[PDB]
């Protein structure tokens, strides 16, 4: 009983959460409609911890999908994955809302559909004997997921302040501003609520997702279907201590405690190397373990945009290196002999750092019985490069005179704008003070 | 047998219609002071599998 | 052969080595022997005995796998007292915690077996069917109830059947010694999560007060220096020794079809692991410094939620008098005085939270530096491996 | 013998025993035109209690059906079970009807059909050799069953003082007052006869009923025929130690006497798990039998609605949990380890409580020869809230100044209106004083 409730929210958050539930059946080796193999219970030792308990021989997701954009949720019930979602423990079919790519649209839809959002994750949090937490499958992209996503960052942390809250926030694309223009306003609003009513988050940058999406997956046109590939893999990978076997840090709130070092600095960086098209051509020369954390040490796998001149004036505190699949574990300490010699990762020389490595076996799946997959969950204190960027794209836009009255047309008839800026330079200053 | 005697003694009293009812409560309280010595007579063995089921039903007996 | 003849007794099958070709063989052999002249086998002795030695070693690897599989059972005890799988024991010890907090009772035994048994049924539907749970029992101590009672609850793998042919008395007594260090590591993994949630519980509840916001902020740092040091030492010294001993023994009893190599892998197994865990008669300097840190992080622990609860409850009596200020406006110098007492009870409660924290870290500085020296001296064992492991926590 | 003659009475009251008989033939696998099948004697060795003993080798239900609306009995006399029913021991075929839906109408028509109302239960009770008792499956819904059902609550508990008097009481809707407005008068007049002219009641709620009809079973818009489906299932489920063989407490006046000290506290809350109709094909491979008898104690399926916060300020005194079908009877003591372990039910601490657990075998028929079924007959003291709702709805209707003369048409020519107010307020206090 370490049950986690997913809150799939927004136009981009339903799509990243679709390929995450669809990924789980493909590795348990089963049909999304049922149990067709014994690898669902022999391979995943522990059957259900993201699904409600069995009384029909089916694994029914613990997902709520509320959105003000109905196209994305209509791409679920005409998908051949509409035999995984059973509507009666998930949601009532069709959920409508505002226009509404504004932050103030999804933010008000949380206050008049207030009855259903606080009556749908509590009809699904009553079977649990003790709740683990909430994963906010919400986005900063769009106003549907950033508006509704900003409300639940408060109300889940005054009612359940002990439960894990943690969002997979993906920023809206920062090399364009020709499809979204409300981007500096809605990002800073969620980040304030993240800095004083939050436990841990896992944030990613969308321009650093798309640098990998064209360098490993080898497409010439970035498309929001190749960007969602990176997010379903690292979601299912972080909890292969819990849902899949583990021992040390077997709770996902075990792993995450040593990735929280002090309030408002616990924004965890994600890295995941093996994605290449020909990753599977290295089983002719030995799928070795003598390079599977020299590729997690080598800096070229970042989903956070950050300089290479920030790797000698910042220092890591906690670094997680999860190796997955077959591994031959009697040479994994031999590989860890070798991390300290290159020093392409630094340590704070005033306090302790910790280099956690762990391995876990998985259900028959080609990426985890013939291939080595490495998830890094870093906590590097160079994360202030996104926070300064979000702030410079904000302070230039208020001088153009935009959204200081072009924003006050839905439930904002007061000022609160300099409350987000002032808090934001304290976060960057308290990050920068914490290493020397 | 003594609890049965208070049972026919109570059907006799309802047929005939103070001091009488208190004599009823002492006979029910006579079986509670006995069940209290039963819990220590049941727990005393030297432990094994057979006795621990016998104390287990008797703890449900006082609980019922 | 004398050993393998005692072991077919134990098991169901009692048959002449593998083939029934041994019953022809005895009958040929006595008359054959008699038909020899004045010579007798003196170098042809080696062909007779070595092929037969090979014959009841291949009856042996059959008896081990055909009934009552011992080798799966070698793995089955590792899950319940070498705790090879955490998701089993963490799903026990979450429901066991409200029971372990209260001292032991005389009704303590009958009910924990139904709490144990529903819960190993709840996390498995493929390891429930093998009889490993009817081959699993509880172990309780003779420890007089004068302790919280957490070292008391212990699982033992109970045998007295054919599985107890390969096991000795001398084996599970040493497995008691390996349980108690491992039970306290996995206890420390969970009692430090609870108090982490208590940093984050109370913090959401002191909002409206700018002072106590940053007070918990530094305490969250000083806790981390103990949490991160417990994690990279306790998790990593045990996982490595668990790895080196599971890989020593389990791929040596199905790589050898003899009996005397089985016992030879077993009696080197159980005494390599405890010397790197807790105990022996040279590693007595190890556990003196691993228990000194074990009680200072509890001494750090109870002062937190004894002041953190007070940090959140004192603002609740401050707040309810502000909700009372509007009911008087609908239906005041002395009312400001009680606000000034709340502001004083906050004013007080901050150097209290500071000073106890400075007394705790001066106690932790003394354990951690004495923890270094008495592990970096000692002789007649490999100290080069232990000084590799501890210099690895301090520099990296 | 222990033959019970069932007294179906009222327009709604007659329909809730009708669909009760259609369930009984289908599970003995009998044919509706008498016993013609050999599964009757081989399969189970008793089935009589509601069936008239052989004297022709044809079986007639021990039923009497009297009403002031012959319209309800024509929904029984056009059905092709009108040859299963033999009308001359049930009623004198094509009995007339009354005014009639007043409570005082059927109450005054009982005293001039005084001769016939005490012979039409003698011609249905002349085959027994010592009669056990009477169950009045009357209804409080409408004034036809309540009107005539009040008469039989008095004359059947004094012209048979030794026989068991017990009713399966069903209420009309307590949200509405436009489907029956005469509801606070007839309810309190019949509750009054239950606390001095009956020993046991069965309280079934109509407003928690349709709450279960949209929950586990799902109906698009509420329908007035659900009332007879939810009620008829718990009727054939309740008598399975006196139809089918039991062991302990086979005497019904043994279970009901361990339920009730005395009338003035006798209102039984019913709970019945199998209402999920996917549970029924997931019990081939075992749905866990350890939690299916803990969802009765907490509200997921109770048919009596009562406070969900007053379940810890009030105590159970007697709670019964009858398991039916498979349970594996040697792990029934493994489930009974866990009832005491949580203490979901609060108990009386002055003196003995009772955790009544019972189990029973069934007649061969696959939706009750392998399914996990739990029936609760509770006696919780928080039951004072329904009588406080009904009583507050009575004083308020009399303060509108109505049914104080627009109701004194037959047999009430005097003041006894404040006698039902004091007798209900007497009851509401004596439940609560019984626990300490």
């Amino acid at each position: 009983p370490r049950e986690i409730i997913t809150l799939q929210l927004g136009q981009c958050g339903n799509q990243i959460g679709f390929e995450f539930w669809k990924q789980l059946c493909a590795e348990h080796g089963i049909s999304p409609e049922g149990i067709v193999e014994e690898f669902a219970t022999e391979g995943t030792d522990r059957k259900d911890v993201f699904f409600y308990q069995a009384d029909d021989e089916h694994y029914i997701p613990r997902a709520v999908l509320l959105d003000l954009e109905p196209r994305v949720i209509h791409s679920i019930l005409n998908s051949p994955y509409a035999n995984l979602y059973n509507p009666e423990n998930i949601y009532l079919s069709e959920h409508g809302g505002g226009a509404g790519n504004n932050w103030a649209s999804g933010f008000s839809q949380g206050e008049k559909i207030h009855e259903d959002i606080f009556d749908i994750i509590d009809r699904e949090a009553d079977g649990s004997d003790s709740l683990e937490g909430f994963v906010l499958c919400h986005s900063i992209a769009g106003g549907t997921g950033s508006g509704l996503g900003s409300y639940l960052l408060e109300r889940l942390n005054d009612r359940y302040p002990k439960k894990l809250v943690q969002t997979y926030s993906v920023f809206p694309n920062q090399d364009e501003m020709s499809h979204v223009v409300v981007q500096p306003y809605n990002s800073l609003l969620t980040l304030k609520r993240l800095t004083q009513n939050a436990d841990c988050v896992v944030v990613l940058d969308n321009t650093a997702l798309n640098r990998i999406a064209t360098d490993r997956l080898h497409i010439q046109n970035p498309s929001f279907s190749q960007i969602n590939q990176l997010v379903s893999t690292i979601m299912s990978a972080s909890t292969t201590t819990l849902r899949y076997p583990g021992y040390m840090n077997n709770d996902l709130i075990g792993l995450i405690a040593s990735l929280i070092p002090t309030p408002r600095l616990h924004f965890l960086m994600t890295g995941y190397t093996p994605l290449t098209t020909d990753q599977s051509v290295a089983s002719v020369r030995k799928t070795t373990v003598l390079d599977v954390m020299r590729r997690l040490l080598q800096p070229k796998n970042v989903m956070v945009s950050t300089g290479r001149d920030r790797q000698t004036n910042h220092c890591y505190i906690a670094i997680l290196n999860i190796i997955q699949g077959e591994v031959d574990p009697t040479q994994v300490h031999k590989s860890l002999q070798r991390i300290r010699e290159r020093k392409l990762a630094n340590f704070i020389p005033w306090g302790p750092a910790s280099i956690q490595v762990a391995l876990s076996r998985k259900s028959p799946y080609l990426p985890s019985a013939h291939r080595v997959s490495g998830l890094m969950m870093a906590n590097h204190t160079n994360i202030s490069s996104l926070f300064e960027r979000t702030c410079r794209q904000y302070d230039k836009l208020r001088k153009r005179e935009a959204f200081l009255e072009q924003f006050r047309k839905e439930d904002i008839f007061k000022d609160n704008f300099d409350e987000l800026d002032n808090s934001r330079e304290i976060v960057q200053q308290l990050i920068d003070e914490y290493h020397a | 047998s003594k609890l049965m005697s208070v049972c026919v003694m109570f059907t006799n009293c309802l047929q005939r219609f103070e001091s009488t009812i208190n004599n009823f409560d002492s006979n029910f309280s006579a079986h509670l002071m006995d069940l209290l010595d039963k819990l220590s007579m049941y727990s005393t063995s030297d432990c094994e599998h057979s006795m621990i089921n016998i104390i287990y039903r008797l703890d449900f007996n006082g609980f019922y | 052969i004398g050993k393998s003849i005692n072991f077919l007794h134990q098991v169901c099958h009692d048959q002449t080595p593998a083939s029934k070709a041994m019953a022809v063989g005895k009958s040929a052999e006595s008359p054959k022997d008699a038909a020899e002249l004045f010579t007798d086998l003196e170098n042809a002795f080696q062909t007779k005995i070595d092929a037969a030695y090979f014959d009841t070693s291949k009856y042996l690897l059959d008896v081990l796998n055909k009934n009552y599989n011992l080798l799966e059972h070698m793995q089955a005890m590792r899950r319940y007292l070498l705790l090879g799988q955490g998701d089993f024991i963490r799903h026990l010890m979450d429901l066991l915690k409200p029971e372990l907090v209260r001292p032991a009772t005389t009704l303590y035994q009958h009910n924990l077996t139904g709490i144990l048994e529903t819960a190993v049924r709840a996390t498995n539907a493929q390891f429930d069917n093998p009889e490993i749970l009817k081959r699993l029992d509880v172990r309780l101590l003779e420890v007089s109830p004068g302790d919280t009672g957490w070292d008391v609850f212990s699982l033992d793998y109970h045998v007295d059947g054919p599985i107890a042919t390969v096991f000795t008395r001398e084996c599970m007594s040493h497995y008691l010694r390996v349980f108690n260090f491992l039970w306290r590591a996995k206890r420390m993994e969970y009692i430090l999560t609870d108090i982490w949630k208590g940093h984050m519980c109370n913090a959401k509840l002191l909002k409206g007060m700018p002072e106590l916001s940053g007070v918990l902020h530094q305490c969250h740092i000083l806790a981390s220096e103990m949490v991160h040091f417990i994690h990279q030492m306790q998790y990593y010294i045990t996982f490595e020794v668990l790895e080196c001993s599971w890989d020593e023994l389990w791929n040596k009893v199905l790589k050898a079809q003899d009996l005397d190599h089985i016992i030879a892998a077993h009696d080197v197994f159980l005494d390599t692991i405890i010397s790197r865990c807790l105990l022996d008669s040279e590693s007595r300097a190890l556990l003196n410094q691993l228990r000194a840190v074990f009680d200072q992080i509890i001494e750090f622990q109870n002062a937190q939620d004894a002041l953190y609860r007070a940090a959140l409850e004192e603002l609740q009596q401050r707040l309810q008098f502000e909700e009372r200020k509007k009911e008087r406006e609908s239906e005041t110098a002395a009312e400001e005085d009680v606000e000034n007492k709340r502001i004083q009870e906050f004013q007080e409660s901050i150097p209290k939270m500071r000073s106890q924290l400075r007394i705790l870290t001066h106690f932790y500085q003394g354990i951690v530096q004495q923890f270094l020296v008495l592990l970096t001296t000692s002789t007649d064992e490999s100290l080069r491996f232990l000084s590799f492991r501890l210099d690895f926590n301090e520099h990296y």
